[PDB]
RNA sequence: AGCUAGUUGGUGGGGUAAUGGCCCACCAAGGCGACGACGGGUAGCCGGUCUGAGAGGAUGGCCGGCCACAGGGGCACUGAGACACGGGCCCCACUCCUACGGGAGGCAGCAGUUAGGAAUCUUCCGCAAUGGGCGCAAGCCUGACGGAGCGACGCCGCUUGGAGGAAGAAGCCCUUCGGGGUGUAAACUCCUGAACCCGGGACGAAACCCCCGACGAGGGGACUGACGGUACCGGGGUAAUAGCGCCGGCCAACUCCGUGCCAGCAGCCGCGGUAAUACGGAGGGCGCGAGCGUUACCCGGAUUCACUGGGCGUAAAGGGCGUGUAGGCGGCCUGGGGCGUCCCAUGUGAAAGACCACGGCUCAACCGUGGGGGAGCGUGGGAUACGCUCAGGCUAGACG
């Protein structure tokens, strides 16, 4: 299965996440397919979370299955919204 | 520390050996390999086999000595 | 840590006065004003031909000591300067100056550089809004330095302010002398500063 | 873009197999002096339509034999034994300089 | 020479032999002595330098230079070697590192301590 | 056999400059002529023409020199100090448009043969081309 | 220095998801090779890492990708996928039980034991985050992971105070006996206030879940912390660890006593055999600073394997010459091909790093974000001066 999932990248107590497109069976930090989003849970950043929407949509269309956190993030950045 | 546990014992020079090293027959037992002291070298005081010389011997290895005394 | 020990000894070594205590290192007392010779036994001994390396080394020591920094840190700063585009020397000097403790000193917030550093450490100094207690800090220009509010009470600070109340600051800095504030505007130049440094020599020393 | 090469027939001793020497010219990684490297490829031709002395186009194909992975696309130019002769001479020399 | 020649052969990369077969490039190697004696240097120098034939955990028996002011080492004693050519002596490319195992520190040493394995003396 | 022509020509020129011979000879080719033209344009030579000595096409190469500076070694000032044929045979050096050398950081030239004819480094830069670095000149 | 007999090819078959000498039967007698085969050693490979002006050279730890292996060997099976790390079968090596017939094992998973060894961690907590598997889901598991512990092992940050304070206390050391040094260093005055105590105390965690809405979007609500009562803020609050190397030249720093080619130092030259700036100690200095030195190993400096960039009459170095194969190189003109060569476009060159910009942790390390570059390689177009190649011709080379 291909998932849009999150990848930790930062440091001890200072995490950062890459909302990413990739096969299930990889290292949670491994060679993914495409970087499409970045998010910080610590929200420190004025521009913290940002995703690239069109790419995400495309991925969804092919049938990339997002995990829960990732899904939430997508929703927040309005990938799942429809108008 | 500068250690003077050194033995200052007499020995009649037995063997003419190379490099101003001379096996000298001690009266502290056998003939050890005893070499010339630098002073002797400086003063050009010649040792031939048969000289009753004082030979400086450290306990660590008595194998080697030193011709301290000018014959 | 720092140097931390006998200071005007460094002054003595250098051959030139280095204002490292401020006052006294202003009066007839830096031991340089009187006693103008290297420390140790052979102070008045025949003054000999310094090696090409040696002069450079001395220069480096002068400069490094002036700001009072660990060698490692200095080296790092130099490296950074080299990396960054521009005249590696002048730029290096500017970077050195841009240091928090030095900035504090140049404002007349403390008469001495070590003293300034101490002040900075102790949560007496606040840049823009936060206290900063780490004297190596890069004051990036367009920045305001202030005395902390819960410590702007201190007698020493007041005295220091008075000592600069009137007398003119450098053209790259500024200050509010009343509300205990300060401005950093221009990242200073080689020609903005009057240190007995000859930074070329320092650079040469570093090269190998 | 099925990798294609201009090479020269050097042998037809095997059924349907034409041996082709590709002389590839590239510049040395360190020196840049332009070297001339020959590599043999055994090529598939169901006709034996090709002979020694012929220069041919060679296509990177699907295999037919362990170490025969090229079909002969097309004939370029016949009547240049020159290049083959040299190779043969070299081969002969190879046996000589041993013992 | 000329580029074609170079291409044919290349440059024979200067493959470097090490000055120490303590093996594994091991910064230190431990061993036990077979003998412990003193050795005359050569023709530039005349002194008596203390040295020990030491068998190794790799098997290579090395005479090894004891430094300091005078050792306490006997025979069946564990010693640790740092290498590093001694100029005067033959067969000896090795310093014993005093301050570990049986080679106890240089007593009375008061200046350059670390090299010798001397604990800090207590001031006033 | 004259294994390089261009290099030989260059060498001859150098020799002439050394000995203060005002004009040298050298067999005629198109490439050579082009090179000479470039040199002339630059100002490395007074002039050149194409004679027929014996019956064989040849080039009059009118050499250039600097004013006779007096004193110790009065010998005329050198215009071409050094000229090295870079892309020798059996070592053909092709530089890209990124790689075209800053020869004496400006003061002199590299004669580059390009797809767009024989020329100098500045010219190459102007057109935006790389090619073969026949020779270095200063 | 020759290697090869399933070995190189063919025909037919089998086997495979699929090509194939993968295997087999039959036929052919080839195939590779000095442009370095086979043989031996060595060694996971790389993105990179370090050095380096660069070209390069070494290195391939962590982090990422690929491979290969799970005591050694051999084999399949099941399955989408293994020849299957904590699945199976077999022989052997080894440990364990045994009622001697036989069984059970495999930490190169985390942690730990043991050995080896210079040397390398806690038989830690947690499912909170993120990811994995299962599942409608709740949830279940998860030594992936997230953290803490131990080690100056590395990098980076901070403290060991600061301000005054003698024409110069003592202590110690040197002296030409006046003096100088230590050194504003101390003491002493003043201030600050790591430690340290108490008060509060997180961001990381809003989802999945429930309901309105059709189980869609959207909207409201709830639970949810190993770190850790930590980070951090507020008050209080004490002047509160300095070390290590060197000190002849290189190389930055000099004197005295002790020693006398002895004891000793040494990275090299070398120093020491009685006035040692080289040894031991003291003061003084100088380097660095919670480190600093030694050793190992790599590069550099070594333009000392040299492409950038070395040479060869005498220094190491021209072979004894000749002919000649491969190979390398090659006059002048004209024209074509366009392989080299160049160029443009474009595809690639994953992320991480390195480089620039900005941002975040009080700075910085560290991280985040954005950008740029990038040798090489593929694909389409272009250019023909140069090399290649094809054709024609020339006479300077060469031959007659
Ligand atoms: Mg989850
Ligand atoms: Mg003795
Ligand atoms: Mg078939
Ligand atoms: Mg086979
Ligand atoms: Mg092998
Ligand atoms: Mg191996
Ligand atoms: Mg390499
Ligand atoms: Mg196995
Ligand atoms: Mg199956
Ligand atoms: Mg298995
Ligand atoms: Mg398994
Ligand atoms: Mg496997
Ligand atoms: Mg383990
Ligand atoms: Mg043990
Ligand atoms: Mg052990
Ligand atoms: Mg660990
Ligand atoms: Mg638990
Ligand atoms: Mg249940
Ligand atoms: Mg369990
Ligand atoms: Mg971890
Ligand atoms: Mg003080
Ligand atoms: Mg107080
Ligand atoms: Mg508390
Ligand atoms: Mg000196
Ligand atoms: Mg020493
Ligand atoms: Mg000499
Ligand atoms: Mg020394
Ligand atoms: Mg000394
Ligand atoms: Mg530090
Ligand atoms: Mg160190
Ligand atoms: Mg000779
Ligand atoms: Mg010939
Ligand atoms: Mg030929
Ligand atoms: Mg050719
Ligand atoms: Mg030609
Ligand atoms: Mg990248
Ligand atoms: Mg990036
Ligand atoms: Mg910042
Ligand atoms: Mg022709
Ligand atoms: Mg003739």
């Amino acid at each position: 299965m291909v998932k849009i999932r999150l990848a930790r990248f930062g440091s001890k107590h200072n995490p950062h996440y890459r909302i990413v497109v990739t096969d299930a069976r990889r290292k949670r930090d491994g060679k993914y397919i495409e970087k499409i989003g970045y998010y910080d849970p610590r929200k420190t950043t004025p521009d913290w979370l940002k995703v690239d929407v069109e790419r995400a949509r495309y991925w969804l269309s092919v049938g990339a299955q997002p995990t829960d956190t990732a899904r939430r993030l997508l929703r927040q950045a309005g990938v799942f919204r429809q108008e | 520390a500068k250690e003077k546990d050194t033995i200052r014992t007499e020995g009649v020079v037995t063997e003419a050996l190379p490099n101003a090293t001379f096996r000298v027959k001690l009266d502290s037992g056998p003939e050890i390999l005893a070499y010339i002291s630098g002073k002797m070298r400086m003063h050009y005081i010649r040792i031939l086999p048969g000289d009753r010389v004082v030979v400086e011997i450290t306990p660590y290895d008595p194998t080697r000595g030193r011709i301290v005394y000018r014959k | 840590g720092r140097y931390i020990g006998p200071v005007c000894r460094l002054c003595r070594r250098e051959g030139v006065k280095l204002y490292l205590k401020g006052e006294r290192c202003y009066s007839p007392k830096c031991a340089m004003e009187r006693r103008p010779y290297p420390p140790g036994q052979h102070g008045q001994k025949r003054a000999r031909r310094p090696s090409d390396y040696a002069v450079r080394l001395r220069e480096k020591q002068k400069l490094r000591r002036i700001y009072g920094i660990s060698e490692r840190q200095f080296r790092n700063l130099f490296e950074e300067a080299s990396k960054k585009k521009g005249v590696t020397g002048s730029v290096f000097l500017g970077l050195l100056e841009s240091r928090l403790d030095n900035v504090v000193y140049r404002l007349g917030f403390a008469v001495s550089r070590r003293q300034a550093r101490q002040l900075v450490r102790h949560g007496h100094i606040t840049v823009n809004g936060r206290r900063v207690d780490l004297p190596s800090y890069r004051v990036r220009p367009g920045d305001e330095i202030a005395v902390a509010e819960k410590s702007r009470n201190l007698e020493l600070i007041r005295q220091n302010l008075e000592a600069m109340k009137g007398r003119k600051v450098g053209p790259w800095l500024s200050l509010d002398v009343e509300g205990m504030k300060g401005k950093f505007l221009r990242l200073p130049d080689r020609e903005d500063l009057a240190l007995p440094v000859n930074e070329q020599l320092v650079i040469e020393f570093y090269s190998r | 873009p099925k990798k294609v090469l201009t090479g020269v027939v050097v042998s037809d001793k095997m059924q349907k197999t034409v041996t082709v020497l590709v002389e590839r010219q590239f510049p040395h990684p360190l020196y840049g002096k332009v070297i001339k490297r020959s590599k043999k490829y055994l090529a598939h031709d169901p006709e034996e339509k090709y002979k020694l002395g012929d220069v041919v186009e060679i296509i990177e194909s699907r295999p037919i034999s362990k170490r025969k992975r090229f079909r002969v696309l097309r004939l370029v130019e016949s009547g240049r034994m020159d290049l083959v002769e040299k190779y043969l001479i070299r081969r002969q020399n190879y046996e000589s300089l041993s013992k | 020479p000329t580029i074609n020649q170079l291409v044919r052969k290349g440059r024979e990369k200067v493959r470097k032999k090490s000055k120490v077969p303590a093996l594994k490039g091991a910064p230190f190697r431990r061993g036990v002595c077979t003998v412990v004696r003193t050795v005359t240097p050569k023709k530039p120098n005349s002194a008596l330098r203390k040295v020990a034939k030491v068998r190794l955990t790799s098997g290579y028996e090395v005479t090894a230079y004891i430094p300091g002011e005078g050792h306490n080492l006997q025979e069946h004693s564990v010693v640790l070697i740092r290498g590093g050519r001694v100029k005067d002596l033959p067969g000896v490319r090795y310093h014993i590192v005093r301050g570990v195992y049986d080679a106890a520190g240089v007593k009375d040493r008061k200046k350059s301590r670390s090299k010798y394995g001397t604990k800090k003396p207590k001031e006033a | 056999m004259l294994t390089d022509p261009i290099a030989d020509m260059l060498t001859r020129i150098r020799n002439a400059t050394r000995v203060y011979k005002e004009s040298t000879d050298v067999p005629a080719s198109r490439f050579k002529e082009e090179i000479l033209r470039i040199l002339a344009r630059e100002g490395f030579i007074k002039g050149y023409e194409r004679v027929d000595v014996d019956g064989k096409p040849y080039l009059r190469v009118y050499l250039k020199y600097g004013p006779r500076r007096q004193g110790p070694d009065p010998r005329p000032e050198q215009v071409i100090h050094h000229i090295r044929r870079i892309s020798k045979p059996g070592r053909r050096v092709y530089v890209g448009v990124k790689e075209i050398p800053r020869v004496r950081r400006g003061l002199g030239i590299a004669i580059l043969s390009t797809s767009k004819g024989v020329l100098t480094d500045r010219e190459a830069r102007k057109l935006g081309v790389g090619g073969e670095l026949i020779c270095e000149v200063w």
